[PDB]
């Protein structure tokens, strides 16, 4: 079974974020609410590796779900965007309402079977691809959260462009 | 880029 998704992030064929078409809808409504409320949120100071948060995004000028994974100087941290994928460093964060932490992360962090796979030439490729719809066929879920899949573009594995 | 970025 494929399940259509957007590849949003993409560090490598062993690390990556995409997010499926069926967790738009939810995503679509977190968005809503989050700019809804984004205005009235109280200033989250307690900047510690792992904290759950609302964080600005530099390209957006947007809050959204962020996990911190790093404190550097002068109030910048390195945020990650949990329903998003990618990272970022920013000096703005909110706090996060908890019915508005209860839903899951909408992203998906991946990774094909280096077993299968033996980088810079399929990295172009699909970041050419921003914005185009891809297929994932979940071959496991590894016990940090992490799936294990096969990436498709219109049919073709993409693993036909790893040698 | 993504879904749901919303501006």
């Amino acid at each position: 079974e494929l399940h259509n998704c957007v590849v949003v992030q993409f560090d490598g064929p062993m690390s990556f974020y995409v997010q499926m078409e069926s967790d738009v809808p939810a995503l679509e409504q977190m968005t809503d609410k989050l700019l809804d409320a984004e205005q009235d949120l109280p200033a989250f100071s307690d900047l510690k590796e792992g904290a759950l948060c609302v964080a600005q995004f530099p390209e957006d000028e947007v809050f959204y779900r962020a996990q911190i994974r790093k404190v550097l100087d002068d109030g910048k941290c390195e945020v990650h965007f949990i329903d998003f994928g990618n990272n970022a460093v920013t000096q703005q964060f909110r706090q996060l309402p908890e019915e508005l932490a209860k839903p899951a992360r909408y992203s998906r962090h991946c990774e094909l079977d280096a077993s299968t796979i033996s980088a810079a030439l399929l990295q172009s490729f699909i970041d050419t691809r921003f914005s185009e719809t891809f297929q994932v066929e979940i071959l496991a879920t590894k016990g940090t959260g992490t799936h294990v899949v096969r990436l498709f573009y219109q049919s073709k594995n993409i693993s036909e462009k790893l040698q | 880029r993504g879904r749901g970025r919303g501006r």
